[PDB]
């Protein structure tokens, strides 16, 4: 059984400002209504979990920021209780994804910093997994092409700041084939 | 002390190597100068590398006893890639600058790239992983690489981690030296993937090839043959002398009688690939966590739940 | 180079240090003194080395009166024995863009990507003289009679000039030719000098290994490439 140390509608379910201790182990400390999570308001977990941000209809539907136990961390728009639209994230070694989301996917358009690197892989992202038009920028260059699953596929574009466009296309997953043409640009 | 580099020079150029008689001179000179400034016990030609507008010359300083995520620690003193002391010249009559010491993994598994030198020391090195320091930080490292791949000596000339001198050498045919491989044995130790020349436990126990090992077992790369073996002096083949030619590093070179023996590099200090270079692959993105159980909202008791509760 | 420049032992001093023995100083010395001899040659230059895994190629070329004209370049084994290469298409010139891999030598080999290994050689011969292959100012003269002559009252370059770079050509059909500075990758040239100011050194990165000796004061130029045989597209990964 859980605890309601706030305010109650004319009917008897959980509307306003209130805290809130749920019995397996969360609290909650925002506003309610309707007997149901809206508006404003902070979620703590069992754990160092931590919601504070918009609510719809018991569910994250609004700008808000989460933290997990685990390091990561992710400030952004939430929507229909899972990842969706432009959002930070951090990750646990710092790690920083500034992106699109469709449904805890890591969708659309997305940067990803390499922070023990600093290289940003920016371009489209797919069900959480580099693939589709990418830009792998690096600090005196970076590669315009196509990733598959996690490595280039197929033909691709090098810019270098000493103004050089390598043309190269991918013949494996691994290895790059240079030929052919090498363009000033 | 100094070693005879003139005559060695002078098999440098019967071998076809070199820098000139003139300029091979003037690096024995500045070798001198080096041995007068320094308490150096051998001090030989490691030989020079070379780059965009200033070329490195580089020796091979072995000083006195007692004169002059995780991160894998370096070596302490005179152990492993730091055993021996380099010293840069860009042209000789400038004085000599000390480089510093191979460090572990932060630099050697952080150098996997494809870089001109730019001749000068405090020159930014900016590609796929940050490497730490400047650019004599990654001369050194390559300087270490090719000591480690170049440095061949025959078999016999070293009892065997350490080595000695043998005196009970009678030396080796040139002719023995050509057509088999298995006579040239390896100087110095091999430089583990970890990114040292002995492992170091990090709380796997991988290991390399021993110090003296013939350099047949340890034959690249992938289709093509290393440490091609001709004979200079083919005309007169009596007196002629084998000349070993790497195919991995460009430029590195082994030499005979074979009573004794004098290494030799010359190059752009790089590895060959059969295949252009390929850049180092980013790291694998971080996933987040497991949206299941744990990471849950709950949906709250409603009003039945709490009439449930009120009469319990 | 000229055998001239063959007896001054200018490829040590130059600094790639790669080099020429005395062995073959003396025979391309001999055996080009024969190669001016038997194809009537207006100039002969050794080109240079090719690097190899059983057997060292020798490459030398020959010119006629039209110094702009397509060369008939040699190549030699043992050193003595010098035999026409045959000249180069575009059709060959797309060929051998399959093939990659060291030059191994036995001029009979046979690549599985069939391929023969002359064609190799010759297709990478022209590669190599359409691209960095270097003529500095005022050495060759255009005549107006449709051909390209030396020119014999060539004043050697001044030091202001050396490193600008636009005081350097390419030896083949384009101050009538083209210039180092639309070279594509820019910055694709080692910059350098000898001793004092008695020789500039310019090394190409395009192909690792050809090497272009010059003395400022005097008329003494030419082109060695001495190297792996191999076009390095890794440049820009380079600089």
């Amino acid at each position: 059984l859980g605890e309601y140390e706030g305010e109650r509608n004319e009917v008897g379910e959980r509307h306003g400002h209130g805290k809130a201790r749920l019995p397996n182990g969360d609290t909650y400390e925002g506003s309610y209504e309707f007997g149901k999570r809206h508006g404003q308001g902070t979620y703590k977990f069992k754990n160092g979990a931590r919601y504070t941000g918009d609510y719809v209809k018991n569910k994250k539907h609004g700008q808000g920021t989460f933290i997990y136990p685990d390091g990561s961390r992710y400030e952004g728009e939430w929507a229909d209780d899972q990842r969706h639209g432009q959002g930070v994230y951090y990750y646990v070694n710092n790690d920083t994804y500034t992106g699109e989301w469709f449904n805890h996917q890591r969708h659309g358009q997305g940067t990803y910093l390499y922070a023990e690197t600093g290289s940003k892989y920016v371009g489209t992202w797919v069900h959480g997994q580099q693939e589709g038009a990418a830009e792998l920028i690096h600090l005196n260059h970076r590669y315009q092409g196509k990733f598959m699953n996690k490595n280039p596929v197929g033909p691709g574009k090098y810019v270098f700041d000493i103004g050089c466009e390598q043309h190269g296309e991918y013949r494996l997953t691994d290895t790059e084939r240079g030929e052919e043409e090498e363009e000033e640009e | 002390s100094l070693p005879n580099v003139m005559e060695s020079a002078y098999y440098f150029e019967q071998a076809g190597v070199g820098l000139g008689t003139d300029e091979t001179y003037r690096v024995f000179l500045a070798l001198k100068q080096l041995t007068d400034t320094h308490p150096i016990q051998r001090c030989r030609f490691w030989g020079k590398i070379l780059g965009l507008e200033m070329n490195y010359i580089v020796a091979e300083v072995e000083f006195r006893d007692g004169e002059d995520p995780q991160v894998i620690p370096k070596e302490e003193s005179r152990t492993g890639a730091n055993k021996y002391v380099y010293f840069v010249c860009n042209v000789p009559g400038r004085p000599w600058v000390r480089l510093p010491s191979v460090t572990p993994a932060q630099i050697v598994t952080a150098r996997k790239i494809k870089k001109f030198f730019t001749g000068r020391l405090d020159a930014a090195v900016i590609s796929y992983p940050p490497f730490p320091g400047n650019e004599s930080n990654y001369l050194r490292a390559q300087i270490a690489r090719i000591s480690a791949g170049t440095h061949v000596s025959p078999l016999g000339f070293y009892q065997f981690d350490s080595y000695e001198e043998n005196p009970d050498f009678e030396g080796i045919q040139v002719i023995d030296l050509v057509e088999s491989l298995s006579n040239w044995v390896h100087h110095v130790q091999y430089i583990l993937p970890q990114g040292r020349c002995n492992w170091f436990n990090p709380i796997e126990q991988e290991v390399g090839p021993p110090l003296l090992t013939p350099i047949s077992e340890d034959l690249g790369i992938q289709n093509i043959p290393s440490w091609t073996t001709q004979l200079s002096s083919n005309l007169i083949p009596q007196y002629a002398i084998a000349v070993l030619r790497s195919n991995l590093w460009p430029g590195a070179y082994a030499f005979s009688n074979g009573k004794k023996f004098e290494n030799f590099y010359i190059g752009w200090g790089h590895k060959y690939c059969v295949e252009n270079y390929t850049p180092p692959s980013p790291p694998p993105v971080y996933q987040e966590y497991p949206s299941g159980p744990e990471i849950t909202e709950m949906n709250d008791p409603s009003v039945e739940e709490e009439q449930a509760f009120r009469m319990t | 180079m000229d055998a001239d420049s063959l007896l001054l032992s200018l490829e040590l001093a130059s600094g790639s240090g790669q080099g020429l023995s005395p062995d073959r100083r003396a025979s391309l010395l001999t055996s080009l003194m024969l190669v001016k001899r038997d194809y009537r040659f207006a100039r002969v230059l050794f080109w240079g080395r090719i690097l190899g895994l059983v057997a060292d190629y020798y490459i030398a070329q020959g010119l006629s009166e039209d110094q702009l004209a397509p060369r008939k370049t040699l190549y030699s084994l043992n050193c003595t024995e010098w035999s026409l290469l045959p000249p180069a298409t575009e059709e060959m010139a797309m060929q051998i863009s399959v093939v990659s891999g060291r030059f191994m030598g036995d001029p009979s080999h046979e690549y599985e990507h069939q391929i023969k290994e002359e064609t190799r050689l010759v297709s990478i011969i022209d590669q190599i003289d359409k691209a960095v292959a270097i003529i500095p100012r005022g050495a060759l003269f255009k005549t107006p009679f449709g051909v390209t002559h030396v020119n014999r009252t060539f004043e050697g370059l001044p030091l202001s000039e050396v490193r600008k770079l636009s005081s350097y050509f390419h030896f083949r059909e384009a101050d009538f030719l083209d210039s180092l500075e639309y070279d594509i990758p820019r910055g694709s040239w080692s910059i350098q000098m000898e001793r004092g100011n008695a020789l500039v050194v310019l090394r190409s990165l395009l192909w690792p290994g050809l090497t272009f000796y010059h003395a400022p004061r005097t008329k003494n130029y030419g082109y060695i490439y001495v190297g792996t045989g191999e076009k390095n597209m890794d440049l820009p990964f380079m600089l």
